[PDB]
């Protein structure tokens, strides 16, 4: 279908415009992946953010888009990111690749961390939000 | 256990063929079973293996008779059903690996690139082209031709004229399986015409006698003669009569940049010539295309490409070339880089065979 | 149209008066207010649009807001009222969104698609309805687009500068869009000029352009890079001013070595 109708409304700029937005756009986000991407810089921008109310639920949908375009890496950024509304106690096939990917991730800085010092371990210097 | 769901999996793909119009009476009022069949996560149910034992060309039947407002008869009015459908083929997509199991992922982006086609936009388009590209050695020779079917319209729109002049000539090759002597292969041979037309012309239809019915070759002549003789007024008159055929295939657009190209070969078949040219001659041209824009339309003409040539309007002579002589354009070299690809890209394929 | 005592009913009548300004302001929280419910669609509930919370409440809001942005002079915001509009008229929903405002928001629609410089995206959005011919002819707001698209593809500076001047909508709100457009098409015509050129007077440059001003003319040739004296103006020939050149920026030979050296190294490579 269409997606512009629901990206019509996130420029409008406005908090009430955001959360309606985010919200409608969690669900079809796969399908309609293609015409979102281009909004994907207001929902970075709003990631880091914070002018607006929506930071946690646009990382998720970043996360949902970049995966759909074939940037694993980039959409683990933004899972870890969305925080309290990401959880891995739950499990879609979608879910389980990206826990594949950030283990993946881990596990190349672990390599590097290990040769530098081998007690690198004895604590968290490592990204937390990936040692959680 | 095991040998029985392999068993209940076979017996469900073969119901479901069968409740067709092929091996059974009509599709539509089947329609609802052929549905039911599909739909509550039976087709999930199946990935004991990849989707290769039940197609897209199947799968595109019994959901256009659904949805499509002209067989539906405005059913329903929303893409509701397509939009599930859709969703559930993109969640097969993501599981799909490419090596060696794209057997299930090429058959999903053509249903899925097929619906945008149907009703969308060109503007999403770009990503599900790049997405595609996936070898042509793991799908039949039914499935490759209405793949590149499909792909060569795509190109059409955003004017790639020769992608899609490649992929439909590989598209139509031979016949050991059917799709390629029946009515696909008509609707192949027009989509085919087409993109000659729009590249310039199609002076040919030899091989179109025999694998076109008459209704279809009466309006393949007048469209060749027209463009041909450059007469716009027979041009305009061939899609006027053939309006119904241009509806059908659901691309009355065509007429609108085809008609570009007619007004445009009818300024060049009478060439640059001398190195003076005389205004009237040229007018008299020009008068043919349109006759209170001769000077209007030969502006247009330089910039375009269509001619260059060199005026004064405090004379109102123009002043031409007359190039029929081909130094090198980087000529040779280009053979030569193309030839290193050629052999490569062949040599590798051949040799794994 | 007038207030029963509803946001929609407010909106409607305060557009009617004049008052483009006010409405600018009030759309914003009037669609904060809808915003928060379950609301800014048609949903996917709609079996009729008879019932609220459905079509009719967007559709009403959305026709005026449209045609309040033209007003306002504001192409953005346009687009975005543009972008809910055309899917509620037929795209997954229904077949109808749009009653009498349907011919001037489309003959618009058609406009701005020309206005961003794409025929291509003007014959798109013809075929996504499938309803074209007999819409594009029937409907004489819709029918000075498609004219001026035609005359587009055909070529005629002069054909196209006329449909513009003398139609009725030009006027009213086509206006809006005849800044883009003319822009477009002084681009298209001052690079045909240095190329064909040699020599050309300044009369003739003018009234090709279809200039309203001898002193703009005289700008625009000095704008080009074209010197001038008077009632003339010299081009330095077929290369320059305002083609591209006259802002020098290309000439070379030496990204053709490189992709012939790579291609030897390249050939050495499998040979061996």
């Amino acid at each position: 279908t269409t997606a512009a109708p629901l990206l019509a409304l996130l420029r409008e700029n406005q908090d009430s415009v955001k959360t309606y937005a985010l919200e409608s756009i969690n669900n079809v986000v796969d399908q309609l992946w293609s015409e979102i991407s281009n909004e994907l810089p207001d929902i970075e921008a709003l990631y880091d953010d914070d002018t607006f109310s929506d930071r946690e639920m646009a990382a998720l949908i970043a996360s949902k888009v970049y995966y759909n375009l074939g940037e694993y890496e980039s959409a683990v950024k933004y899972a870890l990111a969305a925080k309290d509304r990401f959880d891995i106690d739950e499990k879609s096939q979608f879910v389980e690749t990206i826990v594949s990917k950030s283990i993946e991730m881990y596990v190349q800085e672990a390599s590097k961390q290990y040769t530098k010092d081998e007690q690198f371990y004895t604590k968290d210097i490592i990204d937390p939000k990936l040692t959680s | 256990k095991t040998i029985e769901v392999t068993a209940e999996i076979n017996c469900f793909m073969h119901l479901l063929v069968q409740l067709f119009l092929w091996d059974s009476k009509e599709l539509e009022q089947l329609v609802e079973f052929n549905r039911k069949v599909v739909i509550p996560n039976l087709l999930c149910y199946y990935n004991l293996r990849s989707l290769n034992l039940i197609n897209a060309k199947l799968w595109f039947y019994i959901y256009l008779s659904h949805e499509t407002l002209a067989r539906s008869s405005e059913e329903i009015n929303s893409d509701n059903q397509n939009i599930i459908l859709r969703s559930t083929m993109m969640k097969f997509l993501k599981i799909a690996s490419l090596k060696h199991d794209n057997e299930t992922k090429a058959m999903l982006i053509n249903l899925i690139l097929r619906d945008f086609l149907n009703n969308g936009e060109v503007d999403s388009a770009s990503d599900f082209i790049s997405k595609l590209e996936y070898p042509h050695t793991d799908v039949s020779s039914s499935l490759e031709a209405r793949y590149f079917f499909y792909l060569s319209k795509i190109n059409a729109i955003q004017l790639d004229y020769s992608t899609a002049n490649e992929y439909i000539i590989a598209a139509i090759r031979k016949a050991p399986h059917n799709s390629k002597s029946l009515g696909f292969l008509q609707q192949s041979n027009k989509l085919h015409c087409c993109i000659q037309l729009l590249m310039g012309d199609i002076p040919e239809l030899s091989f179109f006698h025999q694998s076109n019915m008459q209704k279809s070759l009466l309006p393949y002549y007048h469209l060749t003669k027209a463009v041909k003789l450059g007469d716009l007024k027979k041009f305009t008159s061939t899609i006027t009569k053939y309006k119904q055929l241009l509806l059908k295939d659901d691309t009355y657009q065509l007429c609108v940049r085809l008609r570009s190209n007619v007004i445009k070969t009818g300024i060049r078949i009478i060439s640059l010539t001398y190195k003076k040219i005389s205004l009237r001659d040229i007018c008299l041209k020009l008068n043919l295309d349109s006759e209170q824009t001769v000077e209007y339309m030969v502006s247009r003409a330089i910039r375009d490409g269509v001619i260059e040539a060199k005026i004064n309007h405090e004379d109102g002579f123009i002043e031409t070339t007359e190039l029929l002589n081909i130094y090198d354009s980087e000529d040779p070299q280009q053979v030569f880089d193309e030839r290193i690809k050629f052999a490569n890209q062949l040599h590798d394929e051949y040799l794994v065979s | 149209m007038p207030s029963l005592a509803e946001l929609t009913k407010s909106l409607s009548i305060a557009f009617e008066n004049g008052d483009y300004a006010a409405c600018e302001k009030l759309l914003p929280p009037i669609k904060i207010e809808l915003i928060k419910n379950n609301l800014l669609i048609p949903d996917l509930s709609i079996q009729n649009d008879i019932y609220l919370n459905d079509l009719m409440i967007t559709k009403r809001i959305l026709e005026v807001g449209a045609l309040a942005s033209i007003q306002t002079f504001n192409f953005d915001s346009f687009e975005n009222y543009f972008n809910q509009l055309k899917p509620y008229y037929f795209s997954n929903n229904h077949k109808l969104s749009e009653s009498d405002k349907k011919s001037k928001l489309i003959s618009l629609y058609l406009l701005n698609l020309l206005s961003q410089n794409n025929t291509t995206k003007f014959h798109s959005e013809l075929q996504y309805l499938d309803k074209h011919i007999k819409n594009l002819e029937d409907d004489s707001l819709l029918s000075y687009p498609i004219k001026l698209d035609r005359w587009l593809m055909e070529g005629s500076y002069q054909k196209a500068w006329d449909l513009l001047q003398s139609g009725s909508q030009n006027i009213s709100e086509f206006d809006s869009f005849t800044d883009i457009l003319k822009s477009a098409i002084r681009d298209e015509i001052a690079k045909n000029t240095e190329l064909s050129y040699d020599f050309l007077p300044l009369s003739n440059i003018k009234a090709l352009l279809f200039f309203n001003n001898e002193k703009e003319t005289e700008k625009f040739a000095l704008e080009r890079n074209w010197p001038i004296v008077n009632s003339k103006v010299y081009f330095n020939n077929q290369s320059k001013e305002k083609a591209d050149y006259e802002d020098e920026m290309m000439h070379e030979e030496d990204q053709k070595t490189n992709i012939i050296e790579k291609a030897m190294d390249y050939a050495i490579s499998i040979e061996n």
